[PDB]
DNA sequence: TTTTTTT
């Protein structure tokens, strides 16, 4: 009480000491009395740095650290005066004024032993602060809570609330509050409780499970459950990484209560997560610097060669395969028209090559170089399970493996040893960007193949498709098609060892020689970022000349008795524009180029007729 | 522990202004009171339920600006607590409710009567719900914000509970209708007075004790026993809305959300459309032992008030403009899918299969089936299932289904108590497979079951009528003519004597149909619309559609005579054309009566009275082209 | 209980 005064006002001198911490949480009211007047409303949590509290006090932090439930609590009501001060609060609703929501506080950083893992957690953690980080795992569905029972006596004018505390809730021990409504006020009119007047605050608790390599050998990870409320809730799910800053609350009468004879049950103790951070371990990141690197790199006379040299550069021979792999990543643009139909914003790339040609291996370097990508080898994918996965669960319905990452290119091994049955299902994906079970799943996911000849070595006499296991529908289906696999030539087999021998020659900067580990070309990162910054900040569209020169491409394609890999199509028309949006946003040009679409075309010709 | 806090807001001033607008608002733009007729009609027992607008309260408030009165914001105060301001509306409709203009027929309300020597006798008597014989209703606010925007479930918050709101969502199911006491009537026979309590909640615990004054001057203690009669009941129904496809994250599952509909709004819905109903998000309180272990953890439900489904004069007027237009049928087959080029023919038979035939039932007891089902029979990349997709959704009530995505008896009706399939599902409405060449026989065999006669056999039973379409790839993925036409199909006669036509397309290279496939393509793509003849808007084509079934024309004599002489013509070119890359099948009685529907079809597409000979020769020409575009080859 | 389907 007195010591809780004493730690708001500390807190508040905390507040005083970080300028920035006052700063937002008046920036929080300030950015929600703005986005009420233009309709997206800040929730009142404030998060700041363990070491900013120490700085104020090292022995307020360590006392928030010691008794979390003494100190946060005043520290809160601290920030929520605070915050209180600092808002105008204009037209504050009755609703929001009986809801009145605390400025919740988090400790960010510098956590130590404070910093924990489930099975690293201990009983002398419960009742003090710590930050705990594991798998998640059995995450409650998000559940309403009530701060109060806000109620109104008919007749009476005023409306009776009945306040409702939860210990998990509130990091002190408290009497439990009956959280039953009043059937009768206390001035003895009949009381009815009061629907929006009422606050409710929704709540979960997920179990965090330890991270299964953390996890010992012949021990399952141990898992402690965290509270979560208002936006911390649904904030994880399970399978997915995550830290908590999270007081561990001894709870419970653990076989103390008559009523547990063996006594054996020890203390329920549930972690009360002050936050909730999801953790990668990705998405690339861009600045202002790396924009203008990226501006200077789109005004450089290849800027499409140049991303696509960086591409796999370890990689040799693959370069071709490569263009397309980047045209694949800027997967063209993605339309919706307002008679509804769809203009794919992905483009399907397939290369067939005997074992060993490293096809799959570029397909597998393009699986890392996708911010996000989808993996499936032939032999072991099933078409049913790319489109569409079933789990037993009233059954669940699982998004398929084309149609998880469904904006994200998929690359697959083996494309030829998936079965056509699988390679109709794909065709789902392929050319109607969506996938019908009854439940329907989108499946707009590039697919990027790699696959082998049906006999294991191409053959020039052999057709392409003929070597390929896929049909001529099929490869119709993929906006191109390659056929890049291994061959024996003295000049390469020269240049491949020492390509090889060069991959066992780098050296890590951290290992030497003989320690093991653990033309300019953008970094991956960088490269990744680009791609990112094309589909983010370019959206090709099709000009005059661009669109001529796709249309007398996909026409001249139909036209030529020349042998192609697939049956020319107005599917392919399509696919040759969407290619062109493709080099155009590699270009980061609004507009495609002619030459752009020319190119893009080209990149089909190579798909299709022969080598271009 | 009860805190008062003064807000700005006060129910009585609010409530006085709500009594002000039910007798002041009026539909006078739109032409006594709007809400004192409604009243009137409530009053003569001929409206047994009231829907105030919160349009009109916000109209009301513009018309209080206006006039410089300081309006109390009855339509904001709505969306702040609508639960409150509800017994402030109904309070209001009983201080201004006018006297019945009309006999309530008070004789045949046993309520009525025995209320009447209630009152004698004890000369808020009884509750003023028991006295009321009318629900409240809210019509969600017209656009001009959270009634008036649609939510999804996720997309609703814990803050909305108390806050008229309107949702979005498809709907899982609906609880069958139960009975709610608003009001339970308590009689004791040691008093011979009857004790009245309101029930207000999920449940309830029986008075069990006389409160009669009577019994407490005699001293007795009675044992008041319920009567159906008295006590008040309203029907309750539940519905459960889930999250809309769309609405719902990738990788995330759609929520059902429990809805309390009750009085009037009870079994409005039906779970296959999707409806967008604004209603009054609430909380729902748990059990006494629940509650223990949920703590400040509460349930929630939402209490509709006005329910609205996606899927006259103003009806005959759109057909009219349609046929004042002219070329009724061709402009409706052109006007399907006016994205896809060509496959005019296929277009006018998918038109002539949403108009349907006429069902006709004979004396004896024989029925024969109106519905038309078609097939199509096409190579890859011809918009097989482009055009199956957008029929599907031109289809209110139709399915869209895949040969290889669903099974037979899944779409039939999916077992798990019996539910509807995506052919129950489709009833009045047609349901479409994709991919039907890819679909097993052993499936098949289901769909055979329906398609002859529209009942379902299972014991469960249900009517399934509905129009099928299929969408099929020729053998090996494309058609040979080396192959017949029927190895082609590669289908049961069974099936090709159900399916009315059958039409098959061939993919052949041709610089001209190159050209126009590219410049009509080409134009999609530059510009949403079509290149070109505007195709009709799919609400003015489902009502003409709707138009065409009313008026179920009938055969005359020489429409019959000669549909007789084709159907010996037919069978005489079975007999004759048994070569199998001309057989298309032998001459079916049934495809006659096939047939039959068809001119049906056309002669209510034209709105003919009667089935015309124009209409009889227009399904054989359809047949004929269904022959001839392989014929061409 | 009865499909559904993964072992």
């Amino acid at each position: 009480d007195a010591v809780f005064g004493d730690r708001v006002r500390r807190f508040q001198e905390f507040l005083d000491t970080f300028t920035s911490y006052r700063d937002s949480v008046r920036s929080i009211q300030v950015y929600n009395s703005n986005n009420a007047a233009n309709y997206n409303i800040l929730p009142h949590r404030i998060i700041i740095s363990l070491d900013d509290l120490r700085e104020f006090d090292r022995s307020f932090w360590s006392g928030i650290l010691v008794e979390p439930a003494y100190f946060i609590p005043p520290a809160e009501k601290a920030l929520t005066d605070l915050a209180d001060s600092m808002d105008d609060v204009p037209h504050p609703n009755a609703s929001a004024v009986s809801s009145r929501h605390p400025w919740k506080l988090s400790f960010k950083g510098s956590f130590g032993a404070h910093a924990l893992s489930p099975r690293t957690l201990t009983a002398q953690h419960l009742n003090k602060l710590v930050s705990v980080e594991g798998i998640v795992t059995k995450t409650s569905l998000v559940r309403p809570k009530l701060i109060r029972s806000v109620h109104y006596a008919a007749k009476t004018g005023r409306f009776h609330y009945r306040d409702y505390t939860d210990a998990t809730t509130t990091l002190t021990t408290r009497i439990p509050t009956p959280a039953i409504y009043p059937t009768e006020d206390t001035e003895g009119n009949k009381l009815t409780t009061e629907y929006g007047y009422s606050t409710f605050i929704d709540h979960q608790r997920i179990t965090v499970q330890e991270m299964p390599e953390m996890a010992p050998a012949g021990q399952l990870p141990r898992s402690i459950d965290v509270i979560l409320d208002d936006d911390l809730v649904d904030k994880t799910k399970p399978g997915d990484r995550v830290n908590v800053v999270g007081v561990f609350k001894s709870l419970g009468a653990g076989g103390m209560n008559q009523s547990n004879s063996n006594t054996l049950i020890g203390f329920k103790t549930l972690i009360l997560g002050n936050t909730v951070y999801p953790l990668h371990a990705a998405r690339q990141m861009l600045t202002d610097f790396d924009i203008r690197n990226i501006n200077k790199l789109s005004k450089k006379k290849d800027i499409f060669d140049i991303l696509s040299q960086s591409l796999a550069p370890s990689i040799y021979g693959h370069d071709h395969i490569k263009k397309a792999i980047l045209l694949m990543l800027m997967g063209g643009v993605e339309k919706n028209l307002e008679n509804g139909s769809h203009l794919r914003g992905d483009i399907n790339i397939l290369m067939v090559g005997d074992p060993s040609t490293a096809k799959s291996q570029l397909l597998r370097f393009v699986l890392n170089t996708a911010s996000l990508a989808i993996a499936t080898t032939g032999r072991g994918s099933s078409g049913v399970g790319l489109t569409a996965a079933v789990t037993t669960d009233e059954r669940r319905l699982e998004a398929g493996a084309m149609v998880l990452a469904d904006r994200g290119v998929v690359c697959i091994d083996e494309f030829d040893k998936m079965t056509d049955v699988d390679r109709v299902a794909i065709h789902e994906v392929m050319e109607q960007q969506t996938v019908t079970i009854h439940t329907t799943l989108n499946a707009r996911c590039s697919v990027i193949a790699a696959a082998n000849p049906v006999f294991g070595q191409y053959d020039v006499n052999r057709d392409p498709h003929q070597n390929i296991a896929l049909p001529d529908s099929l490869l119709s289906r993929f906006d191109l098609l390659f056929v890049v696999t291994d061959d024996i030539n003295e000049i390469r087999d020269r240049s491949i060892s020492e390509h090889v021998l060069r991959t066992h020659r780098y050296l890590p900067p951290g290992y030497l020689e003989g320690e093991p580990v653990r033309p300019k070309l953008v970094t991956i990162p960088f490269l990744r970022k680009y791609v990112q910054y094309a589909k983010e900040r370019v959206i090709p569209q099709l000009t005059q000349e661009a669109i001529n020169v796709i249309v007398k491409n996909y026409t001249d394609l139909r036209n030529d008795d020349n042998t192609k890999k697939s049956p020319i199509t107005a599917r392919t028309l399509e696919t040759l524009i969407r290619l062109a949006t493709a080099h155009a946003k590699v270009r980061l040009s609004k507009t495609v180029n002619k030459v752009d679409a020319k190119v893009a075309a080209n990149l089909l010709r190579f798909a299709l007729l022969g080598e271009d | 522990a009860l805190p008062s806090i003064q807000l700005p807001v006060d129910y009585n001033n609010l409530f006085n202004e709500i009594t002000d607008f039910l007798v002041t608002f009026k539909q006078d733009t739109l032409s006594g009171p709007k809400y004192m007729a409604m009243l009137q009609k409530v009053a003569n027992r001929e409206l047994n339920s009231v829907i105030i607008d919160l349009d009109d309260i916000l109209q009301y408030q513009n018309e209080k600006f206006l006039q410089g009165t300081q309006a109390d914001d009855l339509v904001s105060a709505i969306q702040q607590n609508a639960n409150h301001f509800t017994e402030l509306f109904c309070r209001a409709i009983d201080n201004n409710m006018p006297l019945p203009t009309k006999e309530i027929d008070y004789k045949d309300d046993v309520l009525d009567v025995i209320l009447n020597q209630r009152r004698l006798r004890n000369e808020e008597l009884f509750p003023p719900n028991l006295t009321r014989r009318y629900f409240l209703y809210f019509k969600p606010l017209s656009q001009n914000a959270i009634s008036s925007k649609p939510l999804s479930v996720r997309q609703i918050k814990g803050d909305f509970l108390g806050q008229l709101i309107t949702v979005r969502g498809i709907i899982t199911r609906v609880s069958d209708v139960k009975p709610a006491v608003e009001v339970i009537a308590y009689t004791c026979d040691q008093c011979g007075y009857e004790v009245f309590q309101e029930v207000n909640s999920r449940t309830f615990t029986p008075l069990s004790e006389c409160t009669s004054e009577e019994c407490s001057q005699n001293q007795t203690k009675g044992q008041l026993f319920m009567s159906t009669r008295a006590s008040k009941f309203s029907a309750f129904q539940e519905c459960k809305i889930q999250e809309l496809s769309q609405q719902v994250p990738v990788g995330h599952i759609p929520r059902s959300l429990n809805i309390h509909v009750n009085g009037t709004l009870v079994r409005s819905l039906s779970p296959g459309d999707i409806v967008d109903v604004t209603g009054i998000f609430l909380p729902a309180p748990y059990t006494g032992f629940k509650a223990l272990k949920a703590g400040l953890l509460t349930e929630t439900y939402l209490e509709a008030q006005f329910v609205r489904q996606h899927k006259t004069s103003d009806v005959e007027e759109r057909v009219m403009e349609l046929i004042t237009s002219g070329d009724v049928y061709n402009r409706l087959a052109k006007s399907i899918a006016p994205e896809i080029y060509g496959n005019l023919d296929v277009k006018k038979a998918l038109l002539l299969l949403l108009v349907g035939g006429v069902d006709k039932r004979v004396g004896d007891g024989m029925k024969i089936r109106g519905d038309i089902n078609v097939c199509l029979m096409g190579d890859p990349g011809v918009a097989k299932s482009q055009l199956l997709k957008a029929i599907c959704k031109i289809s209110p009530r139709g399915v869209y289904t895949t040969g290889k995505g669903s099974s037979g008896v899944g779409l039939t009706a999916a077992v798990m108590i019996l539910e509807g399939g995506a052919l129950v599902l489709a009833d009045n409405g047609i349901c479409c497979i994709d991919e039907f060449d890819k679909m097993d026989e052993s499936d098949r065999t289901a769909i055979h079951e329906v398609m002859e006669q529209q009942t379902i056999s299972i014991n469960t039973t249900l009517n399934a009528r509905t129009s099928i379409l299929a969408a099929a790839n020729p053998l090996y993925g494309r058609y040979n003519p080396r192959l017949s036409p029927l190895d082609n199909i590669n289908l049961p006669a069974a099936l090709l004597s159900r399916f009315d036509i059958l039409f098959l397309m061939l993919d052949i290279p041709s610089r001209d149909d190159d050209e126009k496939l590219a410049e009509h393509v080409t134009y999609v793509h530059m510009h949403n619309k079509q290149p070109d003849f505007t195709p009709v808007e799919p609400s003015k084509m489902r009502e003409y559609i709707a138009y065409a079934k009313t008026k179920r024309p009938v055969m005359s004599e020489a429409v019959n005579d000669y549909v007789v002489q084709a159907y010996i013509r037919l069978r005489q070119d079975s007999k004759r054309e048994m070569d199998s890359k001309f057989s298309f099948g032998q001459a079916t009685p049934r495809t006659l009566l096939g047939i039959i529907r068809l001119s049906q079809a056309l002669a209510k597409l034209r709105l003919a009275d009667m089935v015309d000979i124009d209409d009889v020769e227009e399904a054989l020409r359809l047949v004929r082209v269904s022959k001839e575009s392989l014929y061409q080859e």
